[PDB]
RNA sequence: ACCUCGGAGCAGAACCCAACCUCCGAGCAGUACAUGCUAAGACUUCACCAGUCAAAGCGAACACUCAAUUGAUCCA
RNA sequence: CCGAGCCUGGUGAUAGCUGGUUGUCCAAGAUAGAAUCUUAGUUCAACUUUAAAUUUGCCCACAGAACCCUCUAAAUCCCCUU
């Protein structure tokens, strides 16, 4: 009933309606969410990459190539977070990983390189 | 220290201690190393790092500082952005 | 015979370090690391802090 | 009980019969006899024994430990620091479940204090309640809560269940009044208007992300949506709920209590409210 | 203190569970606190002596001691050392078993 | 003349320990200019204060020599 | 009873110095040091007392602990078993 000079209608004249405050891209229904009590809790997010219509075809192909390690036998992409006590923050990290993965698809090693080069050198013979 | 005030008849805090030490609620006292601001030109980087430290006190030192402060300084404080907030409680301590 | 002098960098300004120098020598120009620019930059002597 | 059956047989309890519980009363020691008193615990003759032992912290001439250590501003402005009592979502859930707080009505500082869920000391420089993320999981309650500080995750938890969280400021005086309304009413003075946040706190209370009470309501929808996206929950539509009116209702700034305007005098004895009529007074209280 | 409201499903999100009606047919009864919680409390003395207490006990407290001993025996291997205070109706146990004992008394129907 | 620090007679072999005395020395200097940052575990002049060593890591490059070579708090 | 009168007050001045510190019975209980206008004292450590918590404590056997100075012993440290 009481209204001061610092009331929100007076402060913000363009916003008057009550509903204006309370009026309303990964689909959460498609994604499968699981929680394990591994101390920091653990959250696992699994989704079938091949059948995921929400992601673009070339992006699926690139993700499959890049993140083949995370791909299951059934073809489900699995990603896990165990960084937080709250499963909220773990789920958040998982979702962010998905977002970053999509973004990067859109747009130590020295030892291995030398070994591979040496292998190639030894292969240099003909039948 | 003043065990009984003339005005109130209460124990008094020694204000020297407050100026120099931090009390963590768990009972620990934190201090700076002596001479950490002094003659840094003639001191080694390792030594300089040792000086730029917040270090805990002895049991005996802690007991001294406890007696030299009133109960007010020993209360649990919920400061809005406290850098030493996490250090207030002990975890996985056996005896 | 030595003096403590302040060395101020040309780049990553606001960072300086103290070094000892022979009093009878000329002004020091050094190449020293600067953490603000995270690289080695040139430093010049501005003034003498004390005599040691 | 068997003990009451025992009492039946025993002599009547009298002032003669009484004794203290064993262990409760330690024997008083006094310097009399061979053992307790010859030097009387004071040892051989010296400064200590004469009772003239030097002050606490004195090290017999050596620069004392407490003095030797450099000063550092650990407690530089401890008194002027703002303090916020934490209320975990876990605790809030407990109170709702035990019926200490009523989620059907808006939850405020008064409601929390009356439920005795939180203890606020206006002195000792508490500035209200901080909502903390502890017990975010297994929080299933739809509440309209007003707190002084709220963490991102706590806000998310409230909103997921279809609840509404808002962030408000109370100055020391109004905080005292809001936490203990009844003592204030007995003071006799009219209800004051709560002062605006200090300059440093203004940006916090004018930010939609914090759910500030001074923030633009038009900025709220997208803030809520972004929070929902982050933590991966579908944002409920509050309008569809029958408790929409209750969730909407908030006290405007410069109003301590929900139905009481500043300047009103509560006469508790005869159960009436007195309102000023003078133009000057009304102008003062409304502003 | 208001009576806790009736919930369709127990336990509550907080984990609170009302006492069983009718009360269980046992020699001992453990009464809830004013706040409707199981009266099991951690205690510390000397900064090293960790203890747990069961407080509001009516009837045969020795029966409760035997039952508590039986419950805690597999967890400790050894029989737990206890104190029984018939006067105050208190049972004290060496070590922290607050959560275990609360759960046990809850399932017993106190 | 001496009061602080380092060495020898001096604990014959872990550590510590010879007051007083008899001798010596120190109160610097030179080379770097990453003499950057950070961090497990340790030593310790029998307390405290001080003091000492250091894995891994970040950033660089392809945590100097010397027996001591030194000074807390306040304050400016 | 004048190198600074006497009386009263402040004043129960202060005294790291001297002297004194009052029933009964039982128990545990002794000599590394450091700093200090400091050695007639105090603070810290060491030792001592009590209560509490928990696992090792002591005694120890093989193995192990430097050269230089041209010499150097009784020994010590570490240490399973018992
Ligand atoms: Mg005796
Ligand atoms: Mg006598
Ligand atoms: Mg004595
Ligand atoms: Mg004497
Ligand atoms: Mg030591
Ligand atoms: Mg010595
Ligand atoms: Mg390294
Ligand atoms: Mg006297
Ligand atoms: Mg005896
Ligand atoms: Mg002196
Ligand atoms: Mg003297
Ligand atoms: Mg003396
Ligand atoms: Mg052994």
């Amino acid at each position: 009933e009481f209204k001061s000079i610092y009331s929100l209608d007076k402060l913000y004249p363009e916003s008057q309606g009550s509903d204006t405050a309370w009026r309303v891209d990964i689909p959460l229904d498609r994604l499968t969410i699981s929680y394990c009590r591994s101390v920091n809790s653990k959250a696992e997010v699994r989704f079938h990459l091949a059948t995921a219509e929400w992601i673009a075809e070339p992006v699926r192909q690139k993700i499959a190539i890049t993140h083949k390690n995370k791909i299951n036998r059934l073809g489900e992409l699995i990603l896990t977070s165990e960084s937080s006590r709250y499963q909220f923050r773990n789920l958040a990290d998982c979702l962010q990983k998905i977002r970053d993965m999509i973004t990067e698809a859109s747009q130590k090693l020295h030892r291995i390189r030398i070994e591979n080069m040496n292998r190639e050198r030894l292969r240099q013979k003909r039948i | 220290l003043t065990y009984f005030s003339a005005r109130k008849g209460k124990r008094k805090t020694v204000k020297a201690v407050i100026d120099r030490f931090l009390r963590l609620h768990c009972g620990l006292w934190v201090r700076r190393k002596a001479g950490y601001k002094k003659k840094l030109w003639k001191k080694t980087p390792a030594r300089k790092k040792r000086l730029r430290e917040f270090v805990f006190c002895n049991k005996t030192q802690s007991k001294l500082l406890d007696k030299m402060t009133t109960s007010f300084w020993k209360r649990r404080n919920w400061y809005v952005d406290d850098p030493y907030q996490k250090y207030h409680d002990r975890t996985n301590l056996k005896v | 015979k030595n003096i403590l002098v302040r060395m101020v960098s040309e780049a990553g300004t606001g960072f300086c370090f103290n070094t000892k120098r022979n009093r009878l020598r000329e002004k020091l120009t050094l190449l020293h690391y600067d953490p603000v620019v995270k690289q080695r930059v040139l430093f010049v002597e501005k003034k003498k802090i004390r005599s040691l | 009980a068997r003990a009451l059956d025992l009492l039946r047989g025993l002599p009547r309890v009298s002032l003669a019969n009484l004794k203290p519980n064993p262990g409760s009363k330690k024997p008083e020691r006094r310097p009399r006899g061979r053992r307790r008193g010859r030097k009387c615990g004071r040892g051989h003759k010296g400064e200590r024994q004469r009772g003239t032992r030097p002050r606490l912290g004195f090290e017999g001439g050596q620069t004392p430990f407490y003095i030797r250590i450099p000063k550092y501003g650990f407690n530089e402005g401890h008194s002027f620091r703002r303090q916020y009592k934490p209320l975990s979502l876990n605790r809030l859930q407990y109170l709702i479940d035990l019926g200490r707080v009523d989620p059907s009505q808006p939850i405020d500082l008064t409601q929390l204090v009356n439920g005795r869920g939180v203890t606020i000391q206006p002195l000792k420089r508490d500035y209200g309640v901080q909502l903390v993320e502890e017990g975010a999981d297994t929080f299933t309650a739809k509440v309209n809560i007003e707190v002084q500080l709220a963490s991102e995750l706590a806000i998310a938890a409230i909103e997921k269940n279809g609840g509404v969280v808002t962030t408000a400021f109370y100055d020391p005086r109004s905080l005292d009044i809001v936490c203990k309304p009844v003592p204030f009413f007995l003071r006799g003075q009219p209800i004051p208007k709560r002062m605006l946040p200090p300059e440093e706190l203004v940006p916090y209370y004018t930010d939609a992300k914090n759910r500030g009470y001074l923030a633009d309501p038009a900025k709220f929808p997208e803030a809520r949506l972004e929070l929902a996206r982050k933590y991966g929950y579908i944002l409920p539509d509050i309008t569809k709920d029958e408790l929409f009116k209750m969730l909407c209702t908030r006290k405007d700034p410069r109003q301590i209590f929900f139905g009481l305007a500043p300047g009103w005098v509560v006469n508790m004895a005869d159960k009436k409210i007195l309102k000023p009529t003078d133009e000057n007074l009304l102008k003062y209280y409304t502003s | 203190i208001p009576d806790p409201p009736k919930h369709e499903h127990y336990p509550t999100p907080s984990g609170w569970q009302p006492p069983r009606d009718p009360p269980p047919n046992l020699p001992y009864f453990v009464r809830r606190s004013r706040m409707h919680n199981i009266p099991v409390y951690k205690d510390i003395t000397h900064g090293n002596r960790q203890m747990t207490v069961i407080r509001k006990v009516e009837g045969d407290i020795w029966a409760l001691q035997k039952d508590v001993e039986d419950f805690l025996s597999p967890l400790l291997g050894k029989t737990p050392v206890t104190q029984v205070n018939e006067v105050t109706g208190t049972l004290r146990i060496k070590g922290y078993f607050d959560q275990e004992l609360k759960a046990w008394l809850l399932e017993k129907g106190f």
